[PDB]
């Protein structure tokens, strides 16, 4: 793995020392060159999860998520420009530096063997994002929604360290490999109560369950587009990921303890899926969408059928590319007219006749269209949850109908029905926009051919 | 105007189901002439 | 028997058009809609042969091509199911759409 | 439905029909008409409930289709042949309707009232 | 373009001879066919639906109750 | 009956467009006009397709709908569906009577300045092939249907004579 | 009138980007497709046999296809 | 109309030929004995 | 670098890379083993993932 | 050229064509012509590609995995033995997976071959299907996301005990 | 909905409603009606910004004094929700029972 | 709002619903004639309250005469058109930027169009002066746009030269 | 010749696809599984003993 | 296609034509300038009729508010002229 850790760390001084006007070229170039070897990362085979070094390794799930990250930097950075494209050089190199360092701690996190290294690198991932969205977020009143946002995290996110260290000195090694094979059943009682609840809610703050979902919307409307594609394409999948692994233990506990959270996610899937229907201000719609799909993910995690994981991880990746892209559409629409409010402008089938195809295509990929990976994952998840409860399909498929309705409502009234004709600004497309859209969808449609890469460890 | 013209003769219904009967079951009349001769 | 492999030809005979509708980006200006129409008919006759073959000998052969992933205990690939439901239906669909497409050449001019 | 046979034959379903005769079995007066070999009956695959007596005709019609393929009309006669045989048969079940209705009236009425005399 | 369509205001729309030729031809087709095979068909196609006269079959009469 | 229906109603629309676009476009059954006013072939299509979808007298779709109501007319149907079939098909016929008694019947009443044109190989060839096929297609589908069951084919009085 | 002047959003940027995109995807598409074709043709895919007695099979060649 | 049907649900129409003379009449299961001679 | 190298090149890489998750090997091995199981008459797939011949059980 | 007795192909039992009436030859013009047009023009190419392959051969081997003590001889901890055991357990597991695939496909091809006879000639293969899938059903079925050996061995303990009480109530 | 009563409009309502209403209206019509050359960007009208800001729930963070509010919200997430808790736990436990005893007739279930 | 358009509207849409009622247009005629008398006896009285009263009575008696699908000519909002073509209307401020190549694709259009750009670039000062002059304080009372006295353009012209229907 | 060039436009799919199946079918065990051809007692051995009704 | 446009000559011939078909007043004075009420003194309700049946001649639009004040024939031709697409 270390061969992936150096090249980005070297990608830092590449930024810092450079001639002005070449920073985007150098960074983009070498970053894609990283993406190649990220694609090299797949040797994964047979049974044993490959182990690069005794410090950190990769099973399947870490590999798709990692590939998605290293793929996502160049597209992200590629997208962030022209948001500014005027400043002192120090702002540019600072921003690209911050995206880099963020990616570094992400790779640390996904690859990390031992859960404390995972945790240190965890908050160490959260800081750079915070600096990004707060230092310049377009700052509507700033909301102070970066900082006490970090308090939404740490508030209940710290004690999982406590619980961990407990697990440490009781069993010795916190290496994940040896935490496996040594895991021993934990009966249902009040101590295991506070523990299970500790770890669970600790990660459940990240992928918002309907209780805590107030977390996302403000933080994600205040984010600059780079910080958005960071946030909702990845930083939820960290919570769901670590959840995937630490559910290794808690074996019987997660039943009696799971049930209330499962209920809350099955209901909140529908609720969130509803509230995202009626809102204005497009940037929020895709946010609450993310809340919905992530609720579905949690539902998938707690019920432990392997199907549940296969569909789960598939939903992590597919929702990553889909949500990310769709954000970047919202932005490409925002540079045209400065609003963020959906209903303000309309049309864009007449105008920008190509940008249609990317709106349509992406929305459909969030509409759960059958060959799309989003429907592979969502489908297997629905299978698992129907296996768990014969009844729950009313709620699930009801999410199918609603997700259809808003996912296809966004496709309209931004994109269709009239041109508001008091605009007379929007400049047709760009090549860059098409590059971004393409770099999103084209892999998401190709993965719909050979998905067995992105299905989870159990396969 | 809506009355006078090549209009105003029009057709009463069942005339629609009498449209082409003449030539049609004319050739129907001849039709069996193949097996009868 | 492999003339039913020509039956799985006709579907790609339909597949052909959108590829033309994308890649070249000029000769479509030459009135391809006519071209689409012709592809439909080609699919109509090339789709008409298997119906005849069936309605003498039956012989419905399902083909799996190359399989779709695997997952756990159930390997689902894809197929083309000749039931005489497909055999009989698809010439009708192609035929009616032949009509509606020529008519459309009249409607949308 | 002439006998119970047994499930020890390893056969659920059409190898076990209700019995080899499709419908009734006619203990009644005399037997049931002729036969059509079950093996032939399978090797020309016949949908259940398409599979009855009169198949003497049916399977010959299935001949006549592949007899002359390009001809659409082919045999209208054999068509009318199993049309006729199963005409007569459905009429037979009509006659069973008759037999049983009249048995009802006769033994019901006679035996009820003449039983209720004393 | 102009086909000699002759856009007209208030008089009878002009008509192509060959067109009414076609339509009339297909009228002859429909009824020629329909009464054709109506002479080739039947609306009562087989022996008639039965009658209770055999519901006597008085030989069947009850044995023990004379 | 799905196949046949496809032919017949596809015909019916693809003619109704000749009416509409030929009229400019009102597409309301009010206004409209009579049958033959420089509209021979479209109206022919409308009594082939109308007279067709009526349930047919003896024509093609008859090979579907009449058989359907014969077998459904018999055996174990919960019998609330028999009257359903009857008055159902009847009101289909009365749809047809509506579109003839309005679109094809009275002398022309509609926005003036007739623009109507039937002359173009695209329509006549389209409706052409669809009707030439229709009357001959249901007949091929008729007795090429390898027999899948026992047709009634013994049909009692008053349970036979009620289809047409 | 004779010929009206139509108003379209623009033709240049869409068509341009498509021309470019096709150009590159083809640019490394053709060599690779040609390659898969060749090594499909001149070099054979592979054949099985079985493990020889007392023989150490190498790391690779447990796998059929040569590009593997 | 629907609930009227479900009142028709336990009741029925029958096959042949006609219906509702009914005393304790037959219905399809073919019932008593069998004999002829 | 974005469209040419990674999409086309990489898509050919992961298109066919060595057999992933071993499942092709799983097919071959399955074929051989099943053939053996019938040809030698043993019932295939005996359940019991571990022979009760070697195992011990707790006691009340 | 797959192994035959793994995937049965029953007797082909092709009927003998009888013209039975003198008419045109609607498909056979085109089955011969097709076999003129699309048979050889491809066949030459496939054969040429054949010789091209055959001039230089390859040999690739189906891998083997030896056996080990599996779960029994490993002590309660000290993973160093366990890793082998439980991972090869996972291998043999996936093997059983593909067995289930094989049987499950035999059933499908069976019905498709029979035709309208669905319950005639698939009884044997469906029977052995219920046998195998009841075995898999009994053994691996319900464990969960995280499963290695300890849990399969566990469930087997569960059945052995439940059937030991069942066989004391057998008395 | 359903224009009715055909109001006589009186006198004030005539003068007041007419003059003042169409007064403010035409004021704002002409206001955004300027529509000159040289504006590249949006017309920005202060309308619908009030819509957005208010619909961002300005009173959400402050508080919710009791009145009927806690009853409408609590009873709004009460009846269906907790009952669904009870039904999924119910059918849950039933499923577990019919698995552990008798038969659920799963037979071949496998992938689950 | 005045008695004029009130009565006249009720008359007009009354004729509309009556159109939708009958068929063959003659029965529509002499019925519409009986109505022509029904309002023809009216209007000869300048009595104030009696009139509006009887009108309202015709508002209920009319409201009875509405069948739910009154005939709607295509172009207004209705089930036929109301901008079927609306995806085809591209505002003239688009094409302000095309590529100079395609700006050379049709060399002589932008000539005259440039004469417009100068027509209304030279303008708008004459406009703002005339308007700022004429408007009573606030411009409350007028939704109209009175013309220009000097030789030249009518001041708020720009949007009122429109992309046309198809 | 032009219509035979469109007949090539259809025919090349016949070449490829048919080739794909010529090597394909043999390469993989189960595919193109067809209903066993309908067999009649006319072929092999026929047992009837029939005559009548008219 | 729906080829024929309504040109100035055409629409003139049409409004002119139908107003000449109106019986209660004579073709005597009919001109685009000839006053649509003051000359003929026709009922204002009757101009509501004229605009009614003339709308049913051309089949579109004509909202009540704009239909109120129409009057002179040249003007009606004008309204139909800008609402439809007319000029060269
Ligand atoms: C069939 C198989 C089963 C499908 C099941 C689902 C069916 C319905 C799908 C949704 C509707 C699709 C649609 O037509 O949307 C309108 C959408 C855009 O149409 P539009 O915006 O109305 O018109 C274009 C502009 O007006 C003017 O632009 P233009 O005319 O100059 O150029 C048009 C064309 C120009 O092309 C390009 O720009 C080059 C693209 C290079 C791709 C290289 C890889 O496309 C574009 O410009 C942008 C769209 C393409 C984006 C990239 C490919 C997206 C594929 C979407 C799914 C496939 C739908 C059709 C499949 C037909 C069978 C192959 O068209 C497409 O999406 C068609 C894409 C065709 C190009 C690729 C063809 C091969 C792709 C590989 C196989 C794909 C399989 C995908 C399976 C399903 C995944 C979800
Ligand atoms: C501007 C034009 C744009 C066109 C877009 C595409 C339109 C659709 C029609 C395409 C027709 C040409 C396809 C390539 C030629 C070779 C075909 C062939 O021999 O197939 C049998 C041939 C079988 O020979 P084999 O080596 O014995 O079999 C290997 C298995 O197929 C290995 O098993 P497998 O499970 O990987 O199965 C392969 C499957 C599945 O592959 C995948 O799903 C790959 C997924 C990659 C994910 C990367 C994520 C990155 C983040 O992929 C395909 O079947 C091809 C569709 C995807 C093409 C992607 C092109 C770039 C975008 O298939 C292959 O060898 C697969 C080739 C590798 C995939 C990429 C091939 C395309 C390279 C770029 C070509 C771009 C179009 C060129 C212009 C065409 C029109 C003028």
């Amino acid at each position: 793995m270390l061969k992936y850790i150096i090249p980005t760390m070297m990608l830092m001084p590449l930024t810092w020392l450079s001639k002005n006007s070449m920073i985007w070229i150098n960074t983009t170039l070498h970053s894609l060159l990283i993406s190649l070897t990220s694609l090299l990362l797949l040797n994964q085979f047979g049974d044993n999860s490959l182990n690069f070094s005794l410090t950190f390794f990769s099973d399947s799930l870490s590999t798709p998520l990692l590939i998605l990250t290293m793929w996502l930097l160049p597209l992200m950075l590629m997208a962030s420009q022209h948001h500014l494209s005027k400043e002192n050089l120090a702002r540019k190199k600072l921003f690209i530096s911050m995206l880099i360092l963020l990616q570094l701690f992400l790779i640390m996190t996904f690859t990390a063997t031992e859960l404390i290294f995972f945790y240190i690198m965890f908050e160490a991932t959260l800081v750079p994002t915070l600096i990004i969205i707060t230092r310049w977020g377009n700052q509507t009143e700033r909301l102070n929604a970066g900082l006490y946002f970090l308090f939404y995290t740490l508030a209940g996110s710290l004690p999982l360290l406590v619980a961990l260290i407990y697990i440490q000195n009781t069993m010795g090694s916190l290496n994940f490999l040896i935490l496996q094979y040594w895991v021993q059943p934990m009966p249902n009682s009040w101590s295991n109560t506070f523990m299970w609840l500790a770890c669970m809610m600790a990660f459940m703050v990240k992928m918002p369950l309907y209780g805590l979902h107030l977390w996302l919307p403000k933080a994600h409307v205040e984010a600059p587009i780079a910080g958005s594609m960071v946030l909702a394409a990845i930083l939820l999948k960290l919570g769901g990921y670590g959840m995937m692994r630490i559910t290794l233990l808690l074996n019987p506990i997660t039943d009696f303890m799971a049930y209330p959270f499962i209920m809350l996610s099955l209901w909140g899937m529908i609720m969130t899926s509803s509230i995202c229907l009626r809102q204005t201000d497009l940037k929020s719609l895709i946010a609450y969408s993310s809340v919905s799909h992530m609720a579905l993910v949690i539902v998938a995690i707690l019920i432990q059928t392997p199907w549940s994981y296969m569909g789960a991880t598939a939903l992590m990746i597919a929702h990553g590319l889909t949500s990310s892209m769709l954000f970047c559409l919202a932005n490409s629409n925002y540079e045209r007219v400065h609003s963020r409010t959906m209903i303000l402008a309309r049309g864009l089938q007449t105008l920008l006749p190509l940008m249609a195809a990317w709106w349509l295509l992406a929305s459909l990929t969030n509409l759960a269209l059958p060959p799309s990976i989003n429907l592979i994952g969502e489908l297997f998840v629905v299978m698992s949850t129907f296996s768990w409860s014969n009844i729950t399909i009313i709620l699930m498929g009801l999410n199918m109908v609603i997700t259809a309705l808003y996912s296809l409502y966004m496709l309209i009234t931004t994109q269709r029905g009239k041109h508001t004709h008091h605009i007379n600004n929007i400049l047709p497309s760009f090549t860059r926009e098409n590059a971004l859209m393409s770099l999103h969808m084209l892999p998401l449609l190709l993965l719909s051919l050979n998905p067995k890469i992105i299905l989870g460890p159990l396969y | 105007w809506r009355y006078m013209g090549g209009f105003a003769n029009n057709v009463s219904f069942v005339g629609a189901l009498l449209k082409g009967f003449k030539w049609g079951f004319a050739a129907f009349v001849v039709a069996v002439g193949a097996e009868y001769y | 028997m492999n003339l039913f492999s020509s039956l799985t030809l006709v579907t790609l005979i339909l597949l052909t058009m959108p590829i033309a509708a994308i890649n070249f980006n000029t000769h479509k200006f030459t009135n391809y809609p006519l071209y689409v129409k012709t592809t439909i008919s080609c699919a109509f006759i090339t789709s008409m042969i298997p119906t005849m073959m069936f309605i003498h000998t039956g012989q419905e052969m399902i083909i799996s091509n190359w399989h779709w992933l695997t997952i756990q205990t159930l390997k689902l690939s894809l197929s083309f199911k000749m039931d005489f439901f497909s055999m009989m239906f698809v010439p009708v669909a192609l035929f009616v759409t032949w009509s509606i497409m020529e008519f459309s050449m009249w409607y949308m001019h | 439905a002439r006998r119970y046979l047994g499930d020890a034959s390893v056969e659920p379903e059409p190898l076990r029909m209700p019995t080899f005769p499709p419908d009734y079995g006619f203990p009644e007066r005399k037997e049931r008409e002729m036969v059509a070999t079950q093996q032939e009956m399978n090797d020309a695959q016949l949908v259940l409930q398409q599979r009855d007596y009169c198949a003497h005709y049916l399977i010959r019609f299935l001949k006549c289709k592949r007899d002359s393929f390009p001809n659409f009309l082919a045999c209208k006669h054999e068509q009318h042949d199993w049309d006729y045989c199963e005409h007569l048969d459905y009429v037979k079940r009509m006659k069973e309707f008759e037999r049983e209705r009249r048995l009802l009236q006769r033994k019901k009425r006679r035996e009820q009232r003449e039983a209720d005399m004393a | 373009g102009g086909a000699h369509i002759e856009p007209r205001y208030r008089q009878f729309p002009q008509l192509t001879r060959s067109q009414v030729i076609q339509a009339e031809f297909f009228s002859a087709t429909m009824w020629f066919w329909i009464l054709w095979r109506f002479w080739h068909d039947s609306d009562a196609v087989l022996g008639h639906f039965p009658y209770p006269d055999p519901s006597q079959w008085t030989d069947e009469e009850l044995g023990i109750p004379p | 009956h799905i196949c046949t229906h496809a032919f017949f109603k596809a015909m019916l629309f693809m003619c109704s467009g000749s009416i509409i676009h030929s009229l400019n476009d009102e597409q309301d059954i009010r206004k409209m006009g009579g049958l033959f006013k420089a509209m021979p072939f479209t109206t022919t299509a409308l009594i082939i397709g109308s007279l067709a979808l009526t349930g047919m007298p003896f024509l093609t779709g008859f090979y579907s709908k009449d058989l359907i109501i014969e077998s459904a007319n018999t055996s174990y149907t919960n019998a609330w569906a028999l009257l359903m079939t009857l008055v159902a098909t009847s009101f289909t016929a009365i749809y047809s009577t509506r579109i003839i008694f309005f679109a094809l019947l009275g002398q022309p009443r509609f926005p003036t300045l007739i623009n109507i044109n039937e002359n173009n190989p695209f329509l006549i060839n389209s409706i052409k092939r669809l009707l030439i096929g229709s009357l001959f297609a249901g007949f091929i589908i008729s007795n090429n249907i390898p027999p899948m069951t026992i047709p009634q084919m013994t049909m009692p009085h008053y349970l036979k004579m009620t289809a047409l | 009138g004779k010929r009206l002047f139509i108003i379209k959003p623009s033709g240049f940027y869409d068509k341009r980007f498509l021309k470019l995109l096709r150009f590159y995807i083809l640019l490394t598409g053709i060599p690779v497709v040609i390659g898969i074709t060749l090594i499909n043709v001149f070099i054979g895919e592979a054949e099985l046999a079985e493990i020889p007695e007392g023989y150490v099979p190498e790391h690779w060649e447990y796998f059929k296809h040569p590009i593997s | 109309g629907f609930v009227a049907f479900m009142l028709f649900m336990f009741w029925v129409g029958e096959t042949y030929p006609t219906y509702q003379p009914v005393g304790p009449k037959q219905y399809p299961y073919n019932n008593l004995y069998l004999e002829r001679g | 670098f974005g469209f040419s190298i990674v999409l086309v090149l990489g898509s050919t890489f992961v298109a066919y890379l060595p057999d992933y998750r071993m499942q092709e090997w799983a097919r071959r091995e399955a074929e051989r083993l099943v053939k053996y199981r019938e040809a030698h008459g043993l019932p295939l797939m005996e359940s019991n993932c571990f022979d009760p011949s070697k195992i011990q059980l707790p006691e009340d | 050229s797959w192994d035959k007795d793994v995937y049965p192909e029953p007797p082909r039992r092709t009927p003998a064509p009888s013209p039975q009436t003198s008419l045109p030859n609607p498909i056979t013009y085109l089955t011969k012509a097709f076999d003129l047009l699309v048979d050889r023009p491809v066949t030459l190419v496939r054969e040429f590609i054949e010789r091209q392959h055959a001039k230089n051969k390859y040999y690739y081997y189906h891998r083997e995995f030896r056996r080990v003590p599996d779960i029994t001889e490993c002590h309660e901890k000290d993973v160093l033995c366990m890793f082998e055991a439980e991972m090869q357990w996972k291998r043999d597991y996936k093997v059983d997976q593909e067995i289930v695939n094989i049987i499950q496909e035999r059933l499908k091809a069976c019905q498709q071959r029979e035709g309208e006879s669905h319950r005639q000639n698939c009884a044997k293969e469906l029977q052995q299907f219920t046998q195998v899938v009841k075995a898999y059903q009994d053994r691996y079925h319900d464990l969960g996301a995280h499963y290695s050996a300890r849990k399969c061995l566990a469930k087997q303990k569960q059945r052995m005990l439940a059937e030991r009480k069942a066989t004391k109530e057998a008395a | 909905l359903d224009p009715a009563e055909y109001d006589i409009s009186s006198e004030t309502r005539k003068a007041q409603a007419e003059r003042l209403a169409i007064r403010s209206r035409l004021k704002r019509e002409y206001q955004l009606q300027y529509n000159d050359p040289s504006r590249r960007g949006v017309v920005e009208d202060p309308a619908l910004i009030r819509w957005t800001c208010a619909r961002s729930a300005n009173v959400y963070p402050n508080f919710r004094p009791n009145t009927k509010t806690s009853l409408l919200g609590a009873l709004f997430g009460i009846g269906p929700l907790i009952f669904w808790y009870y039904v999924f736990k119910t059918d849950r436990d039933r499923k577990e029972k019919l698995i552990q005893e008798g038969k659920l007739d799963r037979t071949f279930n496998i992938s689950y | 709002l005045t008695h004029q358009q009130k009565v006249l509207q009720l008359y007009k849409r009354a004729l509309r619903h009556l159109e939708s009622r009958c068929v063959h247009r003659d029965k529509y005629r002499y019925f519409a004639c009986l109505l022509r008398a029904r309002f023809d006896e009216h209007k000869n009285e300048k009595d104030m309250v009696k009139a509006t009263q009887l009108l309202r009575e015709a508002e209920k008696e009319f409201w009875h005469g509405q069948h739910p699908q009154p005939y709607i000519f295509p172009e207004s909002p209705g089930g036929t058109s109301y901008e079927r073509y609306e995806c085809y209307k591209v505002p003239e401020w688009c094409l302000d930027d095309w590529h100079p190549s395609e700006k050379a694709m049709y060399p002589d259009y932008f000539a005259k169009r440039e004469q417009w750009k100068k027509l209304r670039r030279e303008s708008w000062e004459r406009e703002v002066k005339q308007l700022q002059e004429e408007t009573p304080v606030g411009g409350p009372r007028t939704e109209a746009l009175p013309p220009a006295r000097k030789q030249g353009d009518l001041p708020p012209l720009w949007w009122h030269i429109v992309t046309r229907p198809r | 010749r032009h219509s035979i060039f469109a007949f090539t436009h259809v025919l090349i799919p016949v070449w490829i696809i048919h080739y794909y199946l010529k090597y394909h079918v043999t390469t993989k065990p189960y595919t193109i599984v067809e209903k066993k051809p309908r067999i009649f007692p006319g072929d092999t051995i026929l047992e009837t003993g029939e005559v009548i009704p008219p | 296609s729906d080829a024929p446009p309504l040109t100035l000559e055409g629409i003139k011939d049409r409004v002119l034509y139908v107003l000449k078909l109106y019986d209660k007043i004579d073709p005597e004075k009919l001109s685009v300038n000839s006053h649509f009420m003051k000359d003929l003194g026709l009922d204002s309700l009757d101009q509501v009729e004229i605009i009614m049946a003339m709308e049913d001649e051309f089949g579109f639009e004509i909202p009540d508010i704009d239909a109120e004040k129409l009057m002179c024939p040249q003007e009606i031709v004008d309204y139909i002229a800008d609402k439809k697409d007319v000029y060269e």
